[PDB]
């Protein structure tokens, strides 16, 4: 095995794939491995985990009109704020043929404080509907910092529509 | 390390009752707390016969694992993360001119972890904005210590760096990393928040009148956690 | 072609100017690259790419801040130029914002360290 | 394997993408000749290709039961609307014939504006297709999925929408 | 001459000829020929003498 | 290359397979014939008449594409 | 031989790619000026020098206006 | 100069000034440790 060897499967698992060495525990636990490489590998898979989680929801609700009219332009949101990442992603599916950059720690950086609010915003509007939906979307626009609150006042202008 | 999420439930029952004029704070999914996340730190050769210059080129890469977070394969992370500060297991057999340079470098990841950890739990809203708002321009420096530990692997794999290398190049970062941390454990231990860690920045803001490099820390981090309030 | 008269066909396009009449500010030219020539800084390209990046998301032109990303992986595809370091750096010292700390952040590594 | 997604995207099957009636388009083999996460990107591909493939069969069966006037009208007003699928097909040969580099990944940056689109747009001729729908009937279901919220989807079907009342409008402009 | 080293070698080439403004086919000769020819100081570079000497730490290549 | 999809099917020698015999053509070759057919005239190289259908022309090849997917693109013009 | 038209076409595009991300950051270089200023840093040189340069040269132009 | 610099920082009751010349006296260990590391990259010296 080789660090050459797992920095390609960590291309794929950034998009909610599995990879030749990389697979998964059981399912949505944890995306466990098979020395040091393997420990920032798994930090690096834990961006895997949050894609997932985020992809599904906007497959299943959308093409699923009883959810109603915010829900799904909720859904596209989360659509469109999720194409922008595979421009980056296909970047470093090129730029093989060096690339390590602590294996992507800080090309990953960014996107993966982005890929963290909106699955937690998922999980805070999970069960909502309608107006009401545009509430939970607009409980944290109320925070400090201008990276989670600009990012949340975009959706919540989206979601306004 | 277990209690905050006990402090957390006191927390967010106080937000709850300063705000009886309102209803539904936000609040982050379990997973968010349970997961390792962005937490730092969690079959080798004979070393002992691994001859000195050698033994220094093996241990090199190491503090370039140990400095973003990760247990090397010598100089490893110990558990009980708890209390307030790391400590680490540099081996009995390395070289002990080797081991006295080791334990000069490693301040730097023993308060890196310690860091992270600042910059989880004070973002979530049981904290106020501007606790936040700290613990964001806070997360920004943070990337730039991954910049610079990734240029030191660049020039390790030319062959190029070693350890007085090393410890030179380190240490404006090692500078930050005690302000932060400290300015980090100040907060916890005067656990009070908004409006007074707003105080607790501008009073190191004069502490520093001498030093330059740190009193711009000061400014800055006061001046970003300023905003909110 | 060599340094020095490349060096005076630069001022000769920058200055709206004929070559002779512009040696004085040759001989200003000549005295500041003269002497300031091997490389002060130690050259890597990870960094000089973020410190543009940073600059465009900065501006809020978070999209050129991935059109980047992509020219220079096109720049470095063909194999031409040897030291692209040089010219990043000399254009993003060049920039201006479209419409102060500096210091706190990352930095290239200062050389200083090594003897040759 | 690059040109044969670009036809496999478009129609015509093949002989990597295997098609089937049911099953739509699907690599299915073990190709030593790829990193083996490969297929799984090309069934997604496939599934807007077959959303061509099975959104095209439909287009040429019509221009009686379901062969009525506004069937045809709404069924050429989805090739109107269909037509920048064709046209955005054509523009994804002109990079990677210069570009040696570029991966297959970046085709999904590239088409993922469709997968909005496609599979949505694709239960209105399912729905006209396992029900049955005629006359101006079809003129409501029509703006009742307008309905949505989806913006991509809630234009595309406002096109189409378009397109079919112009014979609403005419066969209402000869009557009065 | 600058980049090789021996610049106030150079400065001196080019303030010992400002003073010609009061010899251009002259000057032509020397430089024409310049490649042509036949193949010390205490105060030169010494932080321990002289007046007010700025802060600077180690050279180590002087 | 790239450009040669297939052409390292050659794998296929790793279970068992015999050699097809195939001629290339360049695709500018198959665009002058069918720019005939479709102007109406007869008896080109590839769209080889049998009966009064016009037909495929069978083994015939190029690179980014493989054997029967040309085959289809050919039969949709031939019946046009 | 062929060998200088195909590398020749190489120096055609890294020429114009990089006058894109000059472009992007809105800096003043014309396409000319731009391949003095590579043809310079491919020999060797510290970019800091004629970066400061550029722009005192760009002072006296504009101050005489 | 470092169990100065240590044990005067320690000190939360030293001045004003005692912080700003103990800062001053280990930038002068920048310089130390600068020069100290090109004598390690001449060891492939005496």
């Amino acid at each position: 095995i080789t660090e050459a060897a797992l920095v390609r499967d960590i291309l794929y698992v950034f998009q909610g794939i599995d990879g030749k060495n990389i697979k998964m525990n059981n399912t949505e636990n944890c995306y466990k491995v098979e020395r040091s490489l393997r420990d920032t590998a798994v930090r690096l898979s834990e961006l895997g985990w949050l894609h997932n989680k985020i992809r599904r929801y906007t497959d299943q609700r959308s093409l699923d009109r009883s959810f109603g009219l915010v829900g799904q332009s909720f859904c596209a949101a989360l659509h469109q704020e999720l194409r922008e990442y595979y421009r980056l992603l296909s970047v470093l599916h090129s730029q093989l043929q060096s690339l390590t950059l602590r294996r992507l720690l800080v090309w990953t950086y960014d996107p993966k404080i982005r890929l963290k609010t909106l699955a937690a915003l998922v999980d805070h509007c999970q069960g909502r509907k309608g107006g009401e939906l545009a509430s939970a979307v607009h409980a944290y626009t109320k925070t400090g910092d201008p990276y989670m609150r600009s990012l949340v006042q975009h959706i919540l202008s989206l979601v306004s529509h | 390390l277990q209690q905050s999420l006990e402090l957390k439930r006191k927390m967010l029952r106080d937000k709850q009752n300063k705000k009886n004029s309102g209803q539904h704070l936000p609040i982050f999914p379990a997973w968010v707390y349970e997961r390792p996340a962005l937490i730092g730190d969690f079959t080798a050769l004979p070393i002992g016969t691994l001859p000195l210059a050698s033994q220094e080129s093996a241990v090199v890469e190491d503090l370039l694992y140990v400095l973003v977070g990760v247990d090397g394969r010598y100089v490893s992370a110990q558990p009980l993360a708890g209390r307030q500060s790391r400590t680490f297991l540099v081996d009995p057999n390395l070289d002990l001119s080797i081991r006295e340079l080791v334990h000069r470098i490693l301040p730097v990841a023993a308060s890196y972890s310690a860091v992270t950890r600042f910059i989880e739990e004070k973002s979530s809203f049981e904290y106020g904005q501007v606790n936040h708002a700290l613990a964001a321009a806070m997360r920004t420096l943070v990337k730039e210590h991954l910049i610079l530990v990734s240029q030191l692997e660049q020039l390790h794999r030319q062959g190029l760096l070693s350890l007085q290398k090393l410890w030179f190049y380190i240490q404006p970062a090692m500078r930050t990393m005690d302000i932060l941390a400290s300015l980090a454990t100040s907060v916890d231990k005067g656990e009070c928040l908004g409006g007074s860690t707003l105080s607790l920045l501008h009073d190191r803001s004069f502490s520093y009148t001498g030093d330059s490099q740190a009193q711009e820390l000061c400014l800055y981090l006061t001046k970003a956690a300023s905003a909110p309030y | 072609k060599s340094p020095n008269v490349l060096l005076q066909n630069l001022c000769c396009r920058i200055l709206g100017r004929s070559e002779a009449d512009v040696a004085q500010q040759f001989q200003y030219a000549v005295r500041v690259i003269g002497s300031n020539f091997a490389p002060t800084v130690e050259r890597d390209e990870f960094l000089v790419a973020e410190k543009i990046k940073k600059e465009l998301i900065r501006q809020r032109r978070e999209a050129d801040a991935a059109l980047f990303s992509e020219l220079h992986r096109k720049l470095h595809s063909q194999g031409v130029l040897k030291n692209k370091w040089s010219i990043l750096y000399l254009l993003l010292s060049l920039s201006e914002d479209p419409r102060s700390y500096a210091t706190l952040f990352a930095q290239a590594l200062p050389r200083d360290a090594h003897s040759t | 394997m690059i040109h044969e997604l670009l036809l496999a995207l478009s129609g015509y099957p093949g002989s990597i993408f295997t098609w089937n009636k049911r099953s739509g388009l699907q690599v299915s083999q073990d190709f030593p000749f790829l990193h083996p996460s490969e297929t799984s990107v090309l069934n997604r591909l496939c599934r807007l290709g077959t959303d061509y493939i099975r959104f095209t069969e439909f287009i040429e069966q019509y221009t009686g039961g379901l062969h009525g006037i506004y069937l045809r009208a709404f069924c050429t007003g989805l090739d109107s609307v269909l037509q920048p699928y064709r046209q955005a097909l054509l523009d994804l040969e002109q990079e990677f014939l210069g570009d040696p580099h570029l991966s297959i990944s970046h085709v999904n940056y590239f088409l993922d504006q469709f997968q909005l689109l496609f599979p949505s747009v694709m239960v209105v001729v399912e729905q006209i297709k396992s029900q049955k729908i005629h006359g101006c009937q079809i003129l409501e279901t029509v703006y009742k999925h307008s309905c949505g919220g989806l913006p991509p989807v809630r234009s595309a079907l406002e096109k189409i929408l378009a397109v079919c009342h112009g014979v609403m409008y005419k066969q209402l402009s000869a009557w009065m | 001459l600058r980049v090789g080293g021996l610049g106030p070698k150079a400065d001196r080439l080019e303030e010992l000829v400002e003073e010609l403004e009061a010899v251009g086919s002259v000057l032509d000769l020397l430089v024409q020929l310049a490649g042509s020819g036949p193949p010390r100081d205490y105060f030169l570079n010494n932080k321990h003498v002289g007046r007010n000497v700025p802060y600077s730490g180690y050279d180590c290549d002087d | 290359n790239l450009a040669a999809v297939w052409d390292q099917h050659l794998y296929s020698s790793d279970p068992l397979y015999v050699p097809d015999d195939r001629v290339l053509v360049t695709e500018t070759q198959v665009i002058r014939e069918t720019l005939w057919l479709l102007s109406g005239v007869k008896k080109l190289f590839i769209f080889q008449l049998i009966d009064g259908k016009v037909t495929v022309r069978n083994n015939i090849i190029v690179t980014h594409l493989t054997h029967s997917c040309l085959r289809s693109v050919l039969e949709q013009i031939a019946a046009y | 031989a062929a060998a200088a038209a195909a590398n020749l076409n190489a120096v055609r595009e890294t020429m114009d790619v990089l006058l894109e991300i000059s472009r992007i950051l809105n800096t003043g270089l014309d396409m000319e000026t731009l391949s003095i200023c590579v043809r310079l840093c491919e020999q060797g040189i510290n970019p800091e020098a004629l970066s400061s340069v550029i722009k005192e040269l760009r002072k006296a132009t504009e101050a005489l206006k």
